This record gives structure tokens, C-alpha cells and sequence, in this order.
């Protein structure tokens, strides 16, 4: 795909969207569902879903200003057993929730992609590059038509198989 | 025909993030996990906080004449300064650290003073270690008893409790430097204080001889604890060496703590106490400290931690 | 997908199948070996996969009725910091588990369309819904036949094709 | 032309779950993973359970007279009552919750009485405080010794290990009222007691004076404790206010413990056990209790938590 | 897929690859960015990414000759809740581990299956097996075109149609 | 035409792995990241490792005679060993583990010689219980202090610390067997010994009476130490039983600690260090012990995790 060998640094009004090139001129529009989708998962994350802050107040000591012996060192030693299960916990979170970030926003291009392939039916062809040949005429409110999920592959499959094949 | 193109977005400069199949992989945007800062300042709200400027919760607990302003004061946290001294007379405090953890999560030093009453001695006695206006002094919730005349009788004193709350008493047991001074102060060769209860009881002996001199003084006093229930009963027995309780303490449960720390206070609010000062509480984590108070982050070996908030970045080339 | 739009209230033999409409009438039956893939990666994750029941005997003490300063204090500290990080990993597991369920159940509903897909070959169109038309007349033996592997698509392509195009 | 159609079931009304991604999603079926509650009873089953009625452990231990049902008696898991009480000649145990714990995972009470000679005193003394029968008495596992005639000797007694099990001894200290007591009772004007091993030793001395009165008694009684392995020796060197042991209890290792609930006990069968009652074992996590004996789920704070046992629910419309 | 019904016994020059059979015969030949990429992420894995070894020195007493009470009971306490907590970390991270190891090395097989499908574009087609039925004549120098990423399906779409139609 | 196939290696014999959605899942290669062996021998490189043979860490800190060739040694890790065994005049350490993990944790027997001035007392007692060379002896590093003619004065000797680091003296009391013995050896009745510093005090009171025979002797010394920070002032006072220091050991912060093993030492190296002897830090987990010193792996109850290093094995069939 395309939007393998690159993303949009042209693309301000959305995440993902749409590009084309038709006997009108070029052209560029945001998809906003896909974009809305990506930013609803995230922020859902990014937020208290399996941790939230706890209230604490008083503790045990955990700095000493003398040497003590046993108590102390039981203190210092559940301590720091403390933090490394917790430093432990940030690490394995924060890598998997990043990797549920990328999995989850190249899945959405995906589905975008698949999205379009099947409106298009018979009347495309996946080019390799994340674009699609359309075999037929499409005027700017055929891509809107496209872009909303509104395109009829019916009215066009009989120029534009004659175009593929 | 016609070309339809589908992608996404990019940034001319993005950011980096962990997975985990990748070490690195840029992000169209990341935002931090990991408080690394403080104002270097601790602020006064929601929170009441209580600067000890000169004094130690012992002190305050003791009535070390410099510590007179936290008499019947209260705190959600007491903060202890580096710069904190004594200047009365010299006294140690088997488990110190209980004491003051149990002060600390009272979060009072409401005081009440009862009628006990000490026949055959002498009160208030007072020393030019511990001055408290241009002369001699105190600790001002302790009494000092020695003795009446040429006597000092064996003290047996009862005081129950009648009120449906825990009072702790605060007593200590003096230390003479020698034999010719315990015999002069409180008439006795060998001295004992017995403090009990309906459950338990603490029975001192005092022990006679020269120790370094602070404030000039080569003698000492122990500082000793003891909690009464409701319905329970204090009984103090002694024949010498009593640093009497003058009342007790209104112990309380709840939020309260302490700190330690050299950060001043201002006029901000923040949830999160650090000895650094307070910090924000909008990240999960933080690597500010370990000792915390309130609605604080996480502590984290960390310095950062970068969690993507978005796709990867492909730059167009 | 058609397992997107919806799923079937009326299906009650499996977890997946196969609902059609030929010029026999209507009918539906279940997937059996895809119903029972998922139900078995199910049962094994719901079982002591990455944790199980230990058994624990004396224990220190974790209610107090008296104040009694630092040794108190650490062991409740102990309890506490032992009580978040299981309540932490609990939160962490259980939604783990649960987008892994969402994830294989997902899964094997593509899996077993690409596995239709490919049966049909050239023989029938992806219409966008979850379904595919048969460009050849296909009766109840014929749909059997796909739902059980065995569809020959070399016996049907030169009607096939004269549909589709 | 034919249609084939494929899809998946779903179900009128489904369930809510949380994933990674998203907060709430809807399901076929889910499973509950917190057990939440327990049955109010402690089952009998696998378990030895062991109800202490009116009994705390340690008074089962010294012998109080309502205890004598507990003489020699074992268990997996001792349970102590909020209504249990002491009836006996009023004591304190130094380190109390040690003992308990020692007693309660060792499992057993059992008690070998042993040939410890105590001459020139008088043995078996008791008390109109510990009444046994219709007369005065005493903890059934302690000797109270006193004078003889008009002496007390210093008592120096051996008792040497040569089994192949520790022995745990339990013996204590007398806390006389008064100076008129302790000469009356034991002639002398001030005791101690020294109890020692190869290894380690123990010396108290007595502490006189009025504490509240507890069934009409001012006095008290220690309870200390030592362990002897084999190979080792017991000495015990007194000269006054020994409460002297009357043998040992054979010590144990074990699953066996201790718990405090006012649940009551039945027929029934279950592996996990609550202060609030047994509670099923088939959910990894539990919020009834964090104190829990046996083969028991997780203490968790969530009163709930969803697994997913299906897939999602998409309702037809 | 043919990756599915089994791996390649006979294949030692990488882990991904291609096999084909023409007009000159048959071959063998393993696809090296697919690999190398699979194995980038696995060694990086097997590296301290998420956990790293700790030095400790001074530390409590594990092991006890003697019976205590209350302080040997919490130290024992606390280590046995730090073990339960790191054995449970090994067993969930080794198993996720695991499970993306699986998920990326069946993702990588999968890649190079759309990114040679999307090469021939309609000259082919997916033949359910892991296959690919080239309709035009295809040498041993086609082939390599195809496995290095240069085949150019207009100048076979002439014949490849005539051939598929 | 022509056909075209994609795919993937396989192996004859793979190995299995578990995942989150399957139990047993064959691989073509995984590795094991449980270390669950060692060498049995402890190397001594790159950790300085001192062989106690038949000393204990608290022997070769008080001087027994059979430890004399530890002094002034130091250590990464001292090793304690099963058959070690004191062979001196038998003693006890109230505290003992405290005791041992302060001198374990500092690293070092570094000794310094002090000029204390013990007056009106002979000096440097001993015991055939501890002999050196051919007759009497004590531990080198304590000073037995006993009467002179007929006389015991009161000690009371000050050592003020003007260094910039923190010196550890261990001192101990001397418990005789009989009151026959106590007014013969250092003339007194009822001795004490106290010592003290500017923040704390421990005052000690001697306790006659048998124990069991160790090495011929029925008396007992016990140790107890004091730690004096830079500024601050040693002072100790007594009128009989005491068993003086000689100096002080220096103390110091770091990396040492100790480890109780029977295996042997040997010239390999390795950074972890567990009682079973040295093992590889390559993997992230072991279980060959929970006690363990160095870079070491993380202590897991499985014996095995596999790990996949590869993708699923399908045989061809
Ligand atoms: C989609 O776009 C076309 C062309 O602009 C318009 O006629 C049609 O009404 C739109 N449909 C929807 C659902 O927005
Ligand atoms: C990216 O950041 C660097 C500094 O780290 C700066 O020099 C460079 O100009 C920035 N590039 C863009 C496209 O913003
Ligand atoms: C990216 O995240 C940061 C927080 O670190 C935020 O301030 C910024 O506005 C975000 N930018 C976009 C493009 O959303
Ligand atoms: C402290 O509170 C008590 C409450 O009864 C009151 O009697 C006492 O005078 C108060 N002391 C000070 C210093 O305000
Ligand atoms: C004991 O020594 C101190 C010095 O610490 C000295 O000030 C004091 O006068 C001495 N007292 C006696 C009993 O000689
Ligand atoms: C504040 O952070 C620093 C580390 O930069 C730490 O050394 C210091 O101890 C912290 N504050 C206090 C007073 O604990
Ligand atoms: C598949 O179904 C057809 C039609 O019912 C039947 O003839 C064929 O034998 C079945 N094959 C298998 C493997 O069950
Ligand atoms: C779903 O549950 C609600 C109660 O929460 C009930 O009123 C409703 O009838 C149920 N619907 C179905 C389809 O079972
Ligand atoms: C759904 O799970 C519950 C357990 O919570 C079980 O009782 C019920 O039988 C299950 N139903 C189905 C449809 O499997
Ligand atoms: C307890 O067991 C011992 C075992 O020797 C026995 O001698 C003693 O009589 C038993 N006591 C009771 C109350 O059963
Ligand atoms: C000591 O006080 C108590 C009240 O606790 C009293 O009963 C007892 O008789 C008093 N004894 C003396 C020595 O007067
Ligand atoms: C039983 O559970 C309740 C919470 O509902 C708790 O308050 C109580 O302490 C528990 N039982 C006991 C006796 O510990
Ligand atoms: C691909 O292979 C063909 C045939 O061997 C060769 O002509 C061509 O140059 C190769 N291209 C690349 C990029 O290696
Ligand atoms: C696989 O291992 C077994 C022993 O577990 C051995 O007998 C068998 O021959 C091996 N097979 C192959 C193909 O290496
Ligand atoms: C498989 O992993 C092992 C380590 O357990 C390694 O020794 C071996 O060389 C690896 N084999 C392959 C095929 O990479
Ligand atoms: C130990 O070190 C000190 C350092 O001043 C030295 O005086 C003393 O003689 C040394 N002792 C031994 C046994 O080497
Ligand atoms: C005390 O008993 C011991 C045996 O432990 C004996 O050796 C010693 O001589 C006895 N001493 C007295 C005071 O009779
Ligand atoms: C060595 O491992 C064994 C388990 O096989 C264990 O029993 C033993 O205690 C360990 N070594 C030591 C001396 O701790």
C-alpha cells in the first residue's frame, strides 16, 4: 500500500482520507468516521481503562539517617520490591499499549481500504500502491458518492468492464 | 478511469516509541507518562500543612519552649525541616519512630489537662537547659516531681476513662548523673516508675551516671507511652524519677502524616506532596521521589516513558 | 461484512455458519469446525493458562485492634502494596483476555470467508455484505458441498463467468 | 444464481465487557471472575476446624479453668471468638502475638507433663480468682511456688532435651501488689527469674505495685517462653515469683493456623476459608476478605470483573 | 493457504520463500527481506525490551534455623508475595511473548502473499493452496522478476487474460 | 502458464510453547529462559569472596582465636559455612542478626586501636575456655576487665569521635555463675554497665546464675554495640562486669554482604552468586534459589518457560 510507502504530510483535516485524480482536476478530502474511530479508541486508552491513581497517606519510612539492622532492612527491601514490580508494570504496559496503537490505526487504514474495494466491485482494481484504478468515468460527485458510501457499482459495470477487459 | 488514493496523514517531525516488536518506531505524536519535575515548592491546599519550622513533632509533643505555637494544633501533614533543633533539657525516646508515627497519624496535639493530683512532692520543677521566659523552664505538657521537704512518698495515682475515646499519655523517667544527685532531688537510692493499665504494663528503672553534656547537662530523661481505652484506667506508681503527665492527648484516626523536607510552602493547591515539592497528578507515573503524599503517580525507575497517541509517522521523502 | 451489519439471533446449531438462498428456497446450518476452533481457545483461556489457585496457610496478621508504631505500619504497608499489584494485574489480564476473545472470535469469521472466497475462485462476487453471489445456479447439494469443502469451481466456471461478464 | 451468506450467531439481550480498546463492549456471554460473597458458615471439611468457644488461643494454652475441653486437642485452623474471655488469675504475655502465632501454626496443644523437682517450696498454689471446681485454682499447665515453713531457696533445675523434637516450655513471672506480699509469699525482698539453654537465656525481674483490679486482683502474671532442641538443655534458676512450667508442648510444623470470625461452623465441605464464612473456589479473585486460610482466589479490590467467553453481540435491528 | 497445509522442509535458505514450477522445470528460492524482518523483531525480543537483569547485594534473611514469631513471619510473608508476583509476571509475559512471536511470523507469511498477489495484479490468480496460477508463460528470468519486486504486469495482461477468460 | 507458491520453513522436530489462545503450540525453535542449574562451585572472580572455614562473621568480629586470621579483612560477599564452630568463652548477642547484617553490609574488620585508660582494674583477663597458644586466652579484640588488689572503681572513660567517618565499638557484660564468683573477680555485688553518646544510651544489668556447661564454663557474656557518628562522644561507665573494647571498626557503606553455603570456591568468574554455587546470568529467570548475590536472574517458581525464537512448525506429512 500506499500508505505504506508513505502518509500525507498534505492531510490536515483528518487522520485518514482520501485522495483522487480524475478528468476535473485533483483532489483531497478527509474521512471522517475512520478518523473519529482511531481518535475514539485512543483516547479511551489513554485515559483510566486498567489503572487509575490511588490516594495514599501515611506510609513507612523509607529514608534512614542511621543504621539500624534488621527492621530497616526489611523496610528498605519491601521497598524496593515496590518499585521494581511497578517499574516492571510501566514498561510492559507502555509497549503494549503502543503496540495496540500502531495495530489499531493500521487497522483502520485497512478497513478503509477494504471498505473501498468492495463498494467498487468489479469496476476497480487494486493497483498495489493503496489506490484503486477506477475503469470508468468518476466526476467529483462520483468520488463524494465513493467517499460517503453511497457509489452504485451497477450503473457503471458495463463501461467499466469494458475498460479492464 | 479515474484514481482513487487512500492514506493518511503525516508529520514533517514525529516521535518515538516503544512496542512491543519493535525498540524503536516513529509516531505521528506521543505524550509523556513520567512526572520528572517539581515546582520545588509544596502548596497549602486542599491539604492542611503544618511547617514545623525550628521544631521536631517531638518537641512539639513535648512542649519544647520554642515549639509553644503548635500547642493544640492539627495537620493533614507536619512537615520536619533539616533545620530543626532541640533546646531543652536532653531526653532520648525508646522507639522514637513509633512515637512519632503515632503522633503523625493522629494528626493533633489537642490537649487536655486533668486533675492529677501528686501528694508529698514538689511540681513543676524546671532547669536553665530548657529556659522559657528569662528563667528556669520545661517541657510544658510534662511535669517534673521531686521532692517535698525531707520526703518523697511512693505516688499512687488513678485516673479512668469515662469518655468513648483513646487517650494517650505522655510520661518519661528522669536519669541522674549520680549518686549524690538522685538523693538530693527525690530522696531515693533506687528509684522505679510503674505506668499500667487494665491490659498491659511498663515498669522503668532509672539508670545513674555521666553521659556527654548537652546544654550542660550530663543527665537524661527517657520518654515513655501508653494508651488508655475507654473504660480502661491509667495507674501511675512511683517512689522516685517521675516526670509526670499532666493530661493526656485526643488521639484521632485518619489522613494525617509527615514529611521531611526543605521545600517552602505557598499560596497554590495540588494533591501531590513530594519532599521536592508538590507535583502535578496528571500522569500515571512519576520519578520525583518514592516518599509521596495524597493523589500522587506512581513511583518509577524511569525517567520517561512515551505512549503513542497516534499512527505511525511515514514522512513522504 | 454481514457480520458486521449484524449477526444471526436466529442461528442456535453453532457459532458460525452459513445462511442461503437458492431456487430450492432458503435455508441455513452451522460451521461446525469453525464453531468449535473458537469455543476451544475459549475454554483453554477461561481455564489456569497463566495463573491458578495457591494454597496458603499461616499468614501474618492483617487487622489490628491497638496502635502499636512501625512493625504495624510495615505490615500493612506489606498487605496494601500486595493488594494493588494483584488488583492491577487482575485489571490488566482480564482486558487482555477480553480483546483477545474479540480478536480470535473476529478472526475465525474472516477466516472462514476467505476460505469460502477461495473455494468460489472466479465463480462468485464479494458483495460488501458478508456475502457472495453465485453467478451459477447452485442447489442445495452445490451449497453443501461448499459448506463442507469439497466445491469444484472447474465445473462451474464456463457458466460462471458468462454471468459475470 | 444463489446467494451464500456467512455470519455468526447472537443473542437478544448479551453482556458488557472491557477491552483494550474500548470501555464497553457488548457479548454473546461473560463470566464473572470476583467472588463476591460466601455462605455466612464456615464449613467442617476438608479441614480440622477448631472452635474456640468462649476461648482465646493462649488462654487454652496456660489452662484456663473454662478451657479444659481444649487439653491435648489439634487443628488446621483455630478459630477465635469476638466473645471469648478470660476468667483466670489476670496476666500479660510480653510479645503476645508471637506466642499466638508460635501456638497456632504448630497445630497442637498436646502436653507431656515432666519430673521437674521443686524443693524447699510449696507447689500447686491458686487463686479464688481462677476458681476450678467450688474452690480456689489455677492455669492447669503452671505451677505457682511458693514458700515452704519460713523459706524460699534459690531453685537450680535441669531438664535436658534427649528427644529427637523441640520442646516448647511455657512458664511466667509474679507481679506482687505490694512489698507486704511478695515477703509473705515467697520470702523474699526482691526475686528474679533466669531460664537459659545452650544458647540463649532470659532473666526477668518482677515488678511490684497496684495495677487496676481484674477479678478483684491488683497483681499480675508474665508469660514468657523458650524452645528447646534436642541436643540442648532447660535451666531454670529462681529466686522468688516463679510461675514454673509443668512440662512442655510438643512443637510441630504445618499448615495449621488461626483466625478470628463469629461465622458458625456446619456440615458442609470447602477448601477456602473467610472470617466472613467458606467461600467457593472457582473464581480466580475474591473481594470477601483479604484474610482467607486454604486453597483460596486472590484478594482483589474490584467487586467485579467481566471475561469474555464469547464474541460480540451485534443484534439483527 | 499452502502455509497453512504445511512449511517446507527442504527450505534452508531463509524462512520465507518462494517455490515455482514452469516450463524449465522447478526452483526453490527463500525470500530474504521477509525473513531477515522476521527475525529483526524476533532478536530484539529475545533482548531486554521490556525487562532487564538487576544487581542486588544486601538483602533480607530467606532462610531461618529458628522459630521467631511476628518479624520472621512478615520476612517470610514478603518473600513469598514477591515470588507469587514475579512468577506470575514470567508466566504472562513468556505466553504474550509467545503469542505475538506466532502472530507476526503468520503476518510476515502473509505480506509477502499480498504484496505477490498485488504484483500480478489480474494475471493470476489465488489458487486456496498458498499458490498463485500465472496464465502467461513465465521463465526462470519471470519469476526472478516477481521475487525481486520488478515484474510488470502490462506487458502480460494481453495473454494472461486470454488465458484466466 | 505457470504456478507460483508461497511459504515457510519447517523442521523435522520442532519444540512447544505456550500462547494466550493455545496451550501446546509447536515451534520451529524456542529457547529456555529459566536457569535451573549451577556449577556448584562459587567462583571468585569478579566479587571478592571470603571463605570463613570454620568462622561466623560475629566470631571473626569479636576475635575468637581460631579466626585470628580474618583481622582487618574485607569482602564483597563472606561466606558462612555449615561446619563452622566458636571455640572461646561462650557468649550470646541480644539482637544477633542485626549484629551480623551491620558488619556483613559494611565489608570490612578494619581495626583501630584505641588508648581507652581503664585505671584501678587489671587488664586483659582470659579463660582456658579460650585458650591461645599453649594457655589462656579471650578474644582479641575485647579487654576483660577485672579487680585490682582488693578494689573496683568506677570506670568512666570518654573517646570523642574527631574523624569524618562513623566507628563501630563492640563491647559486652560478663554474667557469673554465682555470687561467689562476681565479688571475687571484680569485687561487687551489684554491677552495671552503661554505655553511651550524645543521642542514646544502653544500660546493661548483669545476670548471675547457672547455665548448661559450654566448654567447661556455666557463665556468660553478652555483646552489644554502639555506633558514634563524627561529632559525637563515646562514654562508658561501670562498677563492675564489663569487657571493655579495645578500639574501634571502622565502618563503611557498599555493594558486601553474606551467604550461608557448603560450596567450595573456585577460580572461574561469574557476577551471580547463589548457596548452590555460581550460575550463568543469560537468562532472565532461574530457580535455583531464592538467596542470591550479584547480577542475578529473577527467582520464578517454574523449572521451564520456553520461549518461540521462530514461527509454528507445520510438518509436510
Ligand atoms: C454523497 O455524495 C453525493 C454527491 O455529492 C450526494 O448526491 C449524496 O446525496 C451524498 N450522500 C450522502 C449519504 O451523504
Ligand atoms: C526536526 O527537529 C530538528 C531538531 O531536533 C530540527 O533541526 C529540524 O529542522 C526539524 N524538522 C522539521 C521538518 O520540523
Ligand atoms: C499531541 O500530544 C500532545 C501532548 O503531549 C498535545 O499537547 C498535542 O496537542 C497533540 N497534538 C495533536 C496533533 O493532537
Ligand atoms: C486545648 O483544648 C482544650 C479542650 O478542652 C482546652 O481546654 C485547652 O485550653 C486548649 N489549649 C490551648 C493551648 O489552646
Ligand atoms: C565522667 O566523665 C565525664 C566526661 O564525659 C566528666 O564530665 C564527669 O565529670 C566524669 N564524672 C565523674 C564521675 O568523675
Ligand atoms: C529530590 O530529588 C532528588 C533527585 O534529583 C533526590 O536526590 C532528593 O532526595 C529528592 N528530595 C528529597 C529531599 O527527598
Ligand atoms: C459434501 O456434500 C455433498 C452434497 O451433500 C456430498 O455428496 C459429499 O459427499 C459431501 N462431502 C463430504 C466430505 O462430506
Ligand atoms: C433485556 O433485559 C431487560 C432488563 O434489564 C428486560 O426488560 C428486556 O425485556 C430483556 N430483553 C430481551 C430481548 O431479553
Ligand atoms: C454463558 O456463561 C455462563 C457462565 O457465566 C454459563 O452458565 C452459560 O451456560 C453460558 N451460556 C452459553 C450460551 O454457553
Ligand atoms: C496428652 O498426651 C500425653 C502423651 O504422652 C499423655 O501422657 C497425657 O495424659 C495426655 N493428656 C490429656 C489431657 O489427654
Ligand atoms: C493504689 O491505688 C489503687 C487504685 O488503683 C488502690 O486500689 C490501692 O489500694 C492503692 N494502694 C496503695 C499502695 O495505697
Ligand atoms: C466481611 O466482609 C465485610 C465487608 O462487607 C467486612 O467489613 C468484614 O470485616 C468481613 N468479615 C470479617 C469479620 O472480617
Ligand atoms: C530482478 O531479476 C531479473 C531477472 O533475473 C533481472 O533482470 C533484474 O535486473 C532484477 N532486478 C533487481 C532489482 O534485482
Ligand atoms: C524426534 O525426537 C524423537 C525423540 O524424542 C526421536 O526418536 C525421533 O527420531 C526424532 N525425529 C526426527 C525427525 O528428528
Ligand atoms: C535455536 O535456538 C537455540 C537456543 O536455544 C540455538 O542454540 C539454535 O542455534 C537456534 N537454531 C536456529 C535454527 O536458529
Ligand atoms: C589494621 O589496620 C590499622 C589501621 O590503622 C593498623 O593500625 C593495624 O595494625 C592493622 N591490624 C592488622 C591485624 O593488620
Ligand atoms: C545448678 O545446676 C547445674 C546443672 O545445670 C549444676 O552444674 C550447678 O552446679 C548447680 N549449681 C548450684 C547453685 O547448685
Ligand atoms: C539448592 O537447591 C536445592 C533444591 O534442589 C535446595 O533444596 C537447596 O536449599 C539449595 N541450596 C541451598 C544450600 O540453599
Amino acid at each position: 500500500a500506499g500508505f505504506i510507502e508513505n502518509g500525507w504530510e498534505g492531510m490536515i483535516d483528518g487522520w485518514y482520507g482520501f485522495r483522487h485524480q480524475n478528468s476535473e482536476g485533483t483532489g483531497q478530502a478527509a474521512d471522517l468516521k475512520s478518523t473519529q474511530a482511531a481518535i475514539d479508541q485512543i483516547n479511551g486508552k489513554l485515559n483510566r481503562v486498567i489503572e487509575k491513581t490511588n490516594e495514599k497517606f501515611h506510609q513507612i519510612e523509607k529514608e534512614f539517617s542511621e543504621v539500624e539492622g534488621r527492621i530497616q532492612d526489611l523496610e528498605k527491601y519491601v521497598e524496593d520490591t515496590k518499585i521494581d514490580l511497578w517499574s516492571y508494570n510501566a514498561e510492559l504496559l507502555v509497549a503494549l499499549e503502543n503496540q495496540h496503537t500502531i495495530d489499531l490505526t493500521d487497522s483502520e487504514m485497512n478497513k478503509l481500504f477494504e471498505k473501498t474495494r468492495r463498494q467498487l466491485r468489479e469496476n476497480a482494481e487494486d493497483m498495489g500502491n493503496g489506490c484503486f484504478k477506477i475503469y470508468h468515468k468518476c466526476d467529483n460527485a462520483c468520488i463524494e458518492s465513493i467517499r460517503n458510501g453511497t457509489y452504485d457499482h451497477d450503473v457503471y459495470r458495463d463501461e467499466a468492464l469494458n475498460n479492464r477487459f | 478511469t479515474a484514481t482513487l488514493c487512500l492514506g493518511h496523514h503525516a508529520v514533517p517531525n514525529g516521535t518515538l516509541v516503544k512496542t512491543i516488536t519493535d525498540d524503536q518506531i516513529e509516531v505521528t505524536n506521543a505524550t509523556e507518562l513520567v512526572q520528572s519535575s517539581s515546582t520545588g515548592k509544596i502548596c497549602n491546599n486542599p491539604h492542611r500543612i503544618l511547617d514545623g519550622i525550628d521544631c521536631t513533632l517531638i518537641d512539639a509533643l513535648l512542649g519544647d519552649p520554642h515549639c509553644d505555637v503548635f500547642q493544640n494544633e492539627t495537620w493533614d501533614l507536619f512537615v520536619e525541616r533539616s533545620k530543626a533543633f532541640s533546646n531543652c533539657y536532653p531526653y532520648d525516646v525508646p522507639d522514637y519512630a513509633s512515637l512519632r508515627s503515632l503522633v503523625a497519624s493522629s494528626g493533633t496535639l489537642e490537649f487536655i489537662t486533668e486533675g492529677f493530683t501528686w501528694t508529698g512532692v514538689t511540681q513543676n520543677g524546671g532547669s536553665n537547659a530548657c529556659k522559657r521566659g528569662p528563667g528556669s523552664g520545661f517541657f510544658s505538657r510534662l511535669n517534673w516531681l521531686t521532692k517535698s521537704g525531707s520526703t518523697y512518698p511512693v505516688l499512687n495515682v488513678t485516673m479512668p476513662n469515662n469518655d468513648n475515646f483513646d487517650k494517650l499519655y505522655i510520661w518519661g523517667v528522669h536519669h541522674p548523673s549520680t549518686n549524690q544527685e538522685q538523693t538530693s532531688l527525690y530522696v531515693q537510692a533506687s528509684g522505679r516508675v510503674t505506668v499500667s493499665t487494665r491490659r498491659s504494663q511498663q515498669t522503668i528503672i532509672p539508670n545513674i551516671g555521666s553521659r556527654p553534656w548537652v546544654r550542660g547537662l550530663s543527665s537524661r530523661i527517657s520518654i515513655y507511652w501508653t494508651i488508655v481505652k475507654p473504660g480502661d484506667v491509667l495507674v501511675i506508681n512511683s517512689n522516685g524519677n517521675l516526670i509526670a503527665p499532666r493530661g493526656y492527648f485526643k488521639m484521632r484516626t485518619g489522613k494525617s502524616s509527615i514529611m521531611r523536607s526543605d521545600a517552602p510552602i505557598d499560596t497554590c493547591i495540588s494533591e501531590c506532596i513530594t519532599p521536592n515539592g508538590s507535583i502535578p497528578n496528571d500522569k500515571p507515573f512519576q520519578n520525583v521521589n518514592k516518599i509521596t503524599y495524597g493523589a500522587c503517580p506512581k513511583y518509577v525507575k524511569q525517567n520517561t516513558l512515551k505512549l503513542a497517541t497516534g499512527m505511525r509517522n511515514v514522512p513522504e521523502k
